[PDB]
Order: C-alpha cells, then sequence, then structure tokens
C-alpha cells in the first residue's frame, strides 16, 4: 500500500531555514499545501514550475514529472491533468525473482551485479 | 415576606459614565496582577493550561472526517472529492462562518 | 519653526518590505505623499457622507469598509478588504 | 429572457430623443451592453449602500447615492 | 425527535425543615455558570433524599421594570469563566433560592451555608460574594469550597485524607486538580477555558452552517438534547471518525432529529442529521483546536501537570483519577480516559479512573456530607463576625477548598 | 559533553526511559532520528531502525517528505527467549575475509 | 503613579507599519464625524498600506524593467498606466514629471 500525490501544480512559492506553499489540481479538485523542508529541497532541486503535472511518492519526495498541462504548453511533452483526488492510496503489486533476492543480499549494492553479471 | 428588604450598595454606582451594576472579569484580573505575589502563590491568572506541544490535526470543516486537503479558494479543510464538489456550491457567508469558527483569516 | 506632517518613513518602510533593493527619489516621495493624503481624503469623505446618510455620530470599521468597497475598483478592492480584515483580525487579539 | 426587454423600437425612440436621424442595424445589442454595464455599475453601488444600511429593499436613496458618487446625479427623488 | 421543554415548577415550602438532634440545619448550595442546586442539609438518610431547585442559572425582568424573574420559565446571566461577576443579578438568584426553600422569621437567612466556588476565586470576587452574603442576608457562619472536590469527598471510600487528579468538567471550564494529602495542590493545578457551554455553542454553529434552511429551528435548549443525550466521546477520535467514513456505518450511527412536523415530507420539517457532529462537540475538551483556541486540552494537561512530580508520587496521586461535572456525563468518557491514560503512564504501571456516582449531582451531595460532618468545626467555617475583622477575601485552609494566601484588599 | 543518552519511548500500551550507550546513539544519529520518530531498538545487538515519523506529528506541515506511521499498538518492551543456529562454516566465512562493516 | 514607559503602538499590535494613531488623530481633527471607532483607523491604515505596497511593487518592477532601482515619478506613471485597476482608480490625477505611457495608434504604425 503506497501514498501517492498526483496533480497539476497550479502555483508554487518559496521564501528565504525555508518555508513555501504549493498548490495542486486534478480535473476534479484543487488544493493548497504548506510544504516541509524535505519537500522544499526536492521541488527546488527538480526545478518544478507552475503548469507541470507531477506525481510524488509522499514517503520519499521523488518528483515524477509527467509533462505540462495543455493550457501552459503556450510559450515538450504535453498532457491532461490527473483525475480523481490528489492523494491516492494505491496498491502496488511487485514481483521479484528468488535469484533477485539472492543477489541484493550479496554485495554493498548487490542489484548492480544483477544487471552487470558481476556476481 | 422576604429573606431581607434592608439591602445596601456594595460596588455598583449610578454616577458618571461607568458600570452601574458590576466590574468586568478582565478588570478583576488586571487589578489582581498588581498584588504582592510570589511563585508559590496559586493565582487565577496562572492556572491557564499551556499551548499544545503536538500540532493540531486537520479535521474537514464540512464533515469532520480527516482532511488530507485544504482549498486554495475557500481556505477550508476537506476530505473527499464529493466534499470539494459541495464546498464550491456554498455561499460565502457559511464559508466565512466555518473559518471564524476556527479563528481563521476572516470576521 | 514650521511643520509638514508627511508619511515619508512609513511609505519607505513599505518599499523595503516589498522590494529590499529599491529606493525613493524625494520627487517620487512627493507623488506618494500626495497620493496617500488624497486617498485618505476620498475614503474619509465617503465614510463621512455614508455615516451622515445613515444619521450616525460614528464612523467605525464597517463605515470605512463600505466606503473602501465603493471607492476601490476590481481586484484591488478584494485585496484591500482582505488586508483590512486581516489587520483588524490580528489587532483584536 | 430579460435583457431584450430593452425593445428594438425603444433604441430608436431613445436615439430619436437624442436627436439622431438614422440607426445602423448593429447599434442595438451593443447599446443594450452599454445600458447593462451602466445599470450594473450604479445598481451594485446602490446595493453596497443598502447592505451597510442593513435593509434589503433597494431604496431611491440607495440609487441616488450611487448616481451622486458616480457624478450621474438626479433630482426629484428627495436628494 | 426533540422533546418538549419543561420549566416553571412549584417547589414552595414552609419556614424550614427543623429536625430532632441539632437545632441548626445548614443550607447546601452548588455553584458556577450552568444550573443551581440547593437545599437544607437534612440529616436522616445516608443518601440525600431531596435536593431541590435544580434550575438553570438565568435572570430576567419585564420591559417597563414593573416585575422581575429568576426561576426557570432573551435573558441574562451573572457569570463568566465560572466566577460570579455581577451584583444585584446574583442577589436575585439567592433571593429565589431562599424564597422557595424557606424564610424563618426576619430579614436574615436562618442558618449557616455551604457554598461552592471556582477552582481559584479571584481576590475580589469571593470578597464581593461574601459581602453580598453577610450584609444582604446576615448568614451566621459560611463555608466556601470547590464543587469538584466536594463530589470527590462524597465518592471517597471513607472520611479520610487521600490523593487524586480531579478531572472537572464545568459549564465554561474543565480543570485538572491534583490533590495531595487531602488538599488541592493549587501551586501546579491547570485548566482549559472550555466545557459544556462551548460544546453546545459549537454544536449550534455546526448545525446553523449545515442547515441555513431553518436557522431559527435550532437553539441552545434544543442543542442540550443532542448534547446531553445523543452525543458520545471517542476511544480514539481519529479512529472513530475513520470508522464513521463508510456509508453503511454512517446510516447505522447517524442520528435523526425530526423537527416538530405539521420533496417527500421533510420540506419544512427536516431531520437535522447529526453524524461526526455527535462526536465533535464532545471532543472539544480533549482537542480545543477543534475550535480556534490553542490549549493543551484534557489529555496534554494531564501529561503536563503530572510529569512535574517525583516518579513515585505520580503513581500514588494517579491512584484516583476522578471524573466529575457536566461534560463527564457523556457515554464512553471513562473508556476514553483510561484508553488515553494507558498511553502516557509507565509501561507496566497501575492506574484507576473512578467516575462519580452522579457526575452532575455529586458536588451538592458532597457539599451536604461535608457540611453535615464538619457542622461544628468552628476553625473550618467563617463566623459572621470574622468578616468585620478580616479582609473579607479571607479563607481558613481545609479539605475541599482552595489553598489560602494572606493578602490585604484596600477600601477608599 | 558526552557520557550516555537517556531516551524516552511511548506506545498505546505505555512509556519507558532507556539508558542508551554512546555507541547506540551513534546509530540513532546515523539513522537521522529526532524526537517524535517511531523507533525499533534491539537491546542485545544495537539494531536501531527508524520506522517513519509518529502520525501525531502528521500535520507538522501539510505535505513533507517523511512517511508517517501510527503510534505502535504493541508493548513498549518485549522479551523473547530465542535460539540462534550458526554453523562453524558461518564463523569461518564471516571472519576469514575482512567484514563489510559498510 | 505614572503612565506606561514604551507602551506598544496600535500599528505594531495590529502588525501594520502605517501610523494607526495618526489615522485616528486625523479622522477626529479632520472633522469627518463627531465620534470615531477604535478599529476604523486600523482598517483604514491597512488599506492605505496595502495600496502603498501594491503601487510601489509595480513601480519597482517598472524601475527594474527600466534598468533602475531608485523610483522616480516615471516608474509610478508606467506602473499606474500599465495596470488597468490602478488606471481606473487614478483617472482624475496627473503624476507630476512622470510623462505619459508610450503609445502609437495602429493606423500610424508602418505599412
Amino acid at each position: 500500500e503506497t501514498e501517492i500525490i498526483e496533480g497539476e501544480v497550479v502555483e508554487i512559492q518559496i521564501d528565504r531555514s525555508k518555508v513555501g506553499k504549493l498548490t495542486l489540481k486534478t480535473t476534479e479538485m484543487e488544493t493548497i499545501y504548506d510544504l516541509g523542508t524535505k519537500m522544499i529541497e526536492s521541488l527546488t532541486k527538480d526545478k518544478v514550475q507552475a503548469g507541470d503535472v507531477i506525481t510524488i511518492d509522499k514517503a520519499t519526495g521523488k518528483i515524477s514529472k509527467l509533462g505540462r498541462s495543455f493550457t501552459r504548453a503556450r510559450d515538450t511533452k504535453f498532457v491532461q491533468c490527473p483525475d480523481g483526488e490528489l492523494q491516492k492510496r494505491k496498491e502496488v503489486v511487485h514481483t521479484v525473482s528468488l535469484h533477485e533476492i539472492d543477489v541484493i543480499n550479496s554485495r554493498t549494492q548487490g542489484f548492480l551485479a544483477l544487471f552487470s553479471g558481476d556476481t | 415576606k422576604d429573606p431581607n428588604f434592608v439591602h445596601s450598595g456594595h460596588g455598583g454606582a449610578v454616577a458618571g459614565k461607568k458600570n452601574r451594576t458590576w466590574k468586568n472579569l478582565k478588570q478583576i484580573l488586571a487589578s489582581e496582577r498588581a498584588l504582592p505575589w510570589q511563585l508559590n502563590d496559586p493565582n487565577y491568572f496562572s492556572i491557564d493550561a499551556p499551548p499544545s506541544f503536538k500540532p493540531a490535526k486537520k479535521y474537514s470543516d464540512v464533515s469532520g472526517l480527516l482532511a488530507n486537503y485544504t482549498d486554495p479558494q475557500s481556505k477550508l479543510r476537506f476530505s473527499t472529492i464529493e466534499e470539494f464538489s459541495y464546498i464550491r456550491r456554498l455561499p460565502s457567508d457559511v464559508v466565512t462562518g466555518y473559518l471564524a469558527l476556527r479563528k481563521a483569516t476572516s470576521i | 519653526r514650521s511643520r509638514k506632517e508627511s508619511y515619508s518613513i512609513y511609505v519607505y518602510k513599505v518599499l523595503k518590505q516589498v522590494h529590499p533593493d529599491t529606493g525613493i527619489s524625494s520627487k517620487a516621495m512627493g507623488i506618494m505623499n500626495s497620493f496617500v493624503n488624497d486617498i485618505f481624503e476620498r475614503i474619509a469623505g465617503e465614510a463621512s457622507r455614508l455615516a451622515h446618510y445613515n444619521k450616525r455620530s460614528t464612523i467605525t470599521s464597517r463605515e470605512i469598509q463600505t466606503a473602501v468597497r465603493l471607492l476601490l475598483p476590481g481586484e484591488l478592492a478584494k485585496h484591500a478588504v482582505s488586508e483590512g480584515t486581516k489587520a483588524v483580525t490580528k489587532y483584536t487579539s | 429572457d430579460n435583457i431584450q426587454g430593452i425593445t428594438k423600437p425603444a433604441i430608436r425612440r431613445l436615439a430619436r430623443r437624442g436627436g439622431v436621424k438614422r440607426i445602423s442595424g448593429l447599434i442595438y445589442e451593443e447599446t443594450r451592453g452599454v445600458l447593462k454595464v451602466f445599470l450594473e455599475n450604479v445598481i451594485r453601488d446602490a446595493v453596497t449602500y443598502t447592505e451597510h444600511a442593513k435593509r434589503k429593499t433597494v431604496t431611491a436613496m440607495d440609487v441616488v447615492y450611487a448616481l451622486k458618487r458616480q457624478g450621474r446625479t438626479l433630482y426629484g427623488f428627495g436628494g | 425527535p426533540f422533546r418538549d421543554a419543561r420549566a416553571a415548577p412549584d417547589p414552595v415550602l414552609e419556614a424550614g425543615p427543623v429536625a430532632h438532634g441539632p437545632l441548626p440545619v445548614p443550607l447546601v448550595l452548588d455553584n458556577g455558570s450552568f444550573q443551581v442546586r440547593a437545599g437544607w442539609a437534612c440529616p436522616g438518610q445516608d443518601p440525600g433524599p431531596e435536593p431541590r431547585l435544580q434550575f438553570r442559572a438565568v435572570c430576567a425582568r419585564g420591559r417597563g421594570g414593573a416585575r422581575g424573574a429568576s426561576g426557570p420559565q432573551m435573558l441574562r446571566s451573572p457569570f463568566d469563566r465560572n466566577v460570579p461577576v455581577n451584583l444585584e443579578l446574583q442577589e436575585l438568584l439567592l433571593d429565589y433560592s431562599f424564597q422557595h426553600l424557606g424564610v424563618s422569621s426576619q430579614g436574615c437567612v436562618d442558618h449557616p451555608i455551604v457554598l461552592t466556588e471556582a477552582v481559584c476565586n479571584p481576590l475580589y470576587s469571593r470578597q464581593m460574594m461574601s459581602e453580598l452574603l453577610f450584609e444582604c442576608y446576615g448568614i451566621p457562619k459560611v463555608a466556601y469550597g470547590i464543587d469538584s472536590l466536594f463530589s470527590f469527598y462524597h465518592n471517597k471510600p471513607k472520611n479520610s485524607m487521600c490523593s487524586g487528579l480531579i478531572i472537572s468538567s464545568g459549564y465554561q471550564c474543565t480543570h485538572v486538580l491534583p490533590i495531595l494529602e487531602g488538599r488541592l495542590d493549587a501551586k501546579n493545578c491547570k485548566r482549559i477555558n472550555l466545557g459544556g457551554s462551548q460544546a453546545a455553542g459549537y454544536l449550534q454553529r455546526l448545525l446553523q452552517l449545515k442547515y441555513p434552511g431553518h436557522l431559527a429551528a435550532i437553539t441552545l435548549s434544543r442543542m442540550e438534547e443532542i448534547l446531553h443525550e445523543h452525543s458520545y466521546i471517542a476511544e480514539d477520535y481519529v479512529e472513530e471518525l475513520h470508522k464513521w467514513r463508510c456509508p453503511d456505518y454512517y446510516e447505522n450511527n447517524v442520528h435523526k432529529m425530526q423537527l416538530p412536523f405539521s420533496v417527500f415530507n421533510l420540506a419544512a420539517y427536516h431531520q437535522l442529521f447529526v453524524g461526526t457532529e455527535r462526536i465533535r462537540a464532545p471532543e472539544i475538551i480533549f482537542q480545543p483546536s477543534l475550535i480556534g483556541e490553542e490549549q493543551a486540552g484534557i489529555a496534554e494537561t494531564l501529561q503536563y501537570i503530572l510529569d512535574r512530580y517525583p516518579k513515585d508520587i505520580q503513581e500514588m496521586l494517579v491512584q484516583n483519577v476522578f471524573l466529575t461535572g457536566g461534560n463527564t456525563m457523556y457515554p464512553g468518557m471513562k473508556a476514553r480516559m483510561e484508553k488515553e491514560l494507558l498511553e502516557m503512564r509507565p509501561f507496566r504501571s497501575s492506574f484507576q479512573v473512578q467516575l462519580a456516582s452522579n457526575p452532575v449531582l455529586d458536588a451538592w451531595y458532597g457539599a451536604r456530607d461535608w457540611a453535615l460532618n464538619h457542622l461544628d468545626d468552628n476553625e473550618v467555617w467563617i463566623t459572621r463576625k470574622e468578616y468585620e475583622e478580616k479582609g473579607g477575601e479571607y479563607l481558613k485552609e481545609h479539605c475541599a477548598s482552595n489553598i489560602y494566601v494572606p493578602i490585604r484588599l484596600p477600601k477608599q | 559533553t558526552i557520557s550516555h543518552v537517556i531516551i524516552g519511548l511511548k506506545t498505546a500500551k505505555g512509556t519507558k526511559q532507556l539508558k542508551l550507550d554512546p555507541s547506540i546513539f551513534e546509530s540513532l544519529q546515523k539513522e537521522r532520528v529526532e524526537a517524535g520518530d517511531v523507533i525499533y531498538i534491539e537491546a542485545n545487538s544495537g539494531a536501531v531502525k527508524r520506522q517513519g515519523r509518529c502520525d501525531t506529528y502528521a500535520t507538522e506541515f501539510d505535505l513533507e517528505a517523511e512517511e508517517y506511521v501510527p503510534l505502535p499498538k504493541g508493548d513498549v518492551h518485549k522479551k523473547k527467549e530465542i535460539i540462534q543456529d550458526v554453523t562453524l562454516h558461518d564463523l569461518d566465512v564471516a571472519n576469514a575475509r575482512p567484514q563489510g562493516g559498510q | 503613579g505614572k503612565a506606561r514607559a514604551k507602551a506598544k503602538t496600535r500599528s505594531s499590535r495590529a502588525g501594520l507599519q502605517f501610523p494607526v494613531g495618526r489615522v485616528h488623530r486625523l479622522l477626529r481633527k479632520g472633522n469627518y464625524s463627531e465620534r470615531v471607532g477604535a478599529g476604523a483607523p486600523v482598517y483604514l491604515a491597512a488599506v492605505l498600506e496595502y495600496l502603498t505596497a501594491e503601487i510601489l511593487e509595480l513601480a519597482g518592477n517598472a524601475a527594474r524593467d527600466n534598468k533602475k532601482t531608485r523610483i522616480i515619478p516615471r516608474h509610478l506613471q508606467l506602473a499606474i498606466r500599465n495596470d488597468e485597476e490602478l488606471n481606473k482608480l487614478l483617472g482624475r490625477v496627473t503624476i507630476a514629471q512622470g510623462g505619459v505611457l508610450p503609445n502609437i495608434q495602429a493606423v500610424l504604425l508602418p505599412k
């Protein structure tokens, strides 16, 4: 079970520690969030701008930017804004080969040797 | 007949442009803060409990369910898509009502 | 000897609050003094007329709020009412 | 429908009190637009006065005050 | 559905219930901002058989001043923050009490009185009250004390010194009263500025904003029905409201409140559906941030007033968490409180959460029992004469009353 | 400025204070633990796991890059007698090449 | 006794920068009404302060875009005549030595 945010960013402001405020939209609703520091250091790091569509794994703050909304394509992937509510709990179902558990356990970063054949 | 009839005045006065019948509670407090207190002394201005140490939850204004969201327009807290569909149909009067009920940004 | 009663330090403090890099020529200070004095006369005149029409001895926050609602245009009236209510909100605590 | 209550011959009558000899066929609906925005600008100020006065019938005084403020004043309604 | 209102009873009696044994029978009174309770002490049964005058503390007069009123029938009240803060609007409440309970012979009350007061009383209000008692009514001796500690004194196993937290729930304020060696530890006592009045006002404002189709059909006297009957307090509020979210549990637990009847049926006679609202108004005392007001609430106060004591005496003074007052009537209140206390106590450690025998009445029964047992302790009571020599704010250091502090109040 | 660390732990079954040595605290510091995190400490072995922030603080900001978890419903302090099975070959291999420690 | 040393201003209690006490002083001595509310000058000061913040922000943008940081009447005129809301608020007024907003009619432009 994973908590994912997914929306068009409508507006985003940052002050000068840091505090900032971010607004997100679906085709069906709008929202504003006061951001915490460890989101500010992600939204700024990934150069997010108003009219982007973004998906955020809330437990980690990685920004999966999907494209820009068709109305702010004006002045290069363009996309419809997400549907439903912004914060979805969704089940992710994941399949790992039993060997892929053997390898992750064998080195400081085992999974590289899964691709490279190094192990 | 009555438990007494020969009462007399004990603080309220008809004269001037001031209270005829009582002293307001804030005046009682402000005139008590002047007394020769020390830190052991139990005092009616000092019994107010602290501000909370953990932050307050967002319960949705329109339904009390937990609010993952707040609206950029109405500034209320809401929980679900049909609540967002509902709040954008409210008149401004109840929106400022709900905000005032939480001492937020309107009067 | 003589006096002028200008807003100069307050308008300059507001400038440094909105744009920390920016400064005022005294000719522009003359614009701002004329402006804020004239808008004060407009609002206080509107509120005075409005209170007299309503046969009151008083102007209060609702007389001035209504006088501002008459005098100001579109989005500037919305923001002015927002700041007027925010200030009264944070003052009354 | 309500805005079309400013009748097509009323545009001609008003313009004929206004001294004009002839009307182009495009004048009418945009002139209803001008009358609409003028009405709206005075009526909204009148309601703004009426709301401060607590009342909710729009009085002749509420609209006299709006017209007086907007420098489009009238006499005969008890100014 | 709503019940119809009840008011204007006829509890009129003779000069006084004089009895065998002691000639003096004291008046017993319970005090603050909701609802009076009063009566003669009347020794004769172990439970008090007839408390009287159970009436809403609200005052009125006719528009021309030709008549006044004080019994239950807009109106006025002599209180704020559960402290008396009016002169003649308080006298007429005492008048109504004495006039119904009995006048013995002349222009004074017959016999001594026990009279509850706020957790602290400001160093003007107890004086002003005692002055409005002695000069206006001539009482022969007086006993101040606290409603909550009296309700504890009734619910004690026996006449003894004891320790506890009294979790009080007054109409305006909820106070947490650590008591040690039989006495209030008032040096570190705390309160929350919220209680029954605020919960009722909140429940009103919710339903006013929810049903503008009939703003006038809902009022405090109707809120008291959904508040004192249909409301309940959660075991864990974020969990109860999460369980409230699903439609089947909603339709099983939402309460219909049919307005007084003459769109299918309801067009002017809606059912005022309460759901989560029947939790929110209860929760105000635990989380005052459901209102605008930032305060610790009845949970973080019970932490903050407790962790300041030595590690061993905490287990002793928690051995009676005692719950009393108006809000504590809610179903599930002990269950919430013990489910909450279980988080904040040391891992293996014991506690007991004793609910009062009757959370609204027991302050009067406690005051009765205290006055009956201490009836001749002339170091406990203030004698009429002592008001001429002491500062009038003066009190005499005893169980079920505030800690005294020597002060002089000038007059000019 | 260093001796040992007192830490307080809380669950929906009660509270304790522990007396962690500085070599445990070096792992709380490395895990980036602060007051209000939910923690698992294994007192035999100094296995310290951050498990996300306690969800009583899930409104510290409206959106922040921490997973929030409910206050544990279990006991603050669990004892089990356990039995470790370990071959001589595990001892050989875990010593013969310099351990990871990484 | 004596009055309070360093007694806090109505302005700084409100969180405002404008002189709320002077606004009350001038409302009363300006004869606008025989009595004046205590929160009336708070509200008025906040509106004058808001208009001041907005007009100076737009003038500072006009200065920045003009490659300057000292405001002169020109930057205020450029702000006031670019913004339709300030323009329609300020129709009956001249900004002294600010000039006029540069505008060529479409019929006068090339070809």
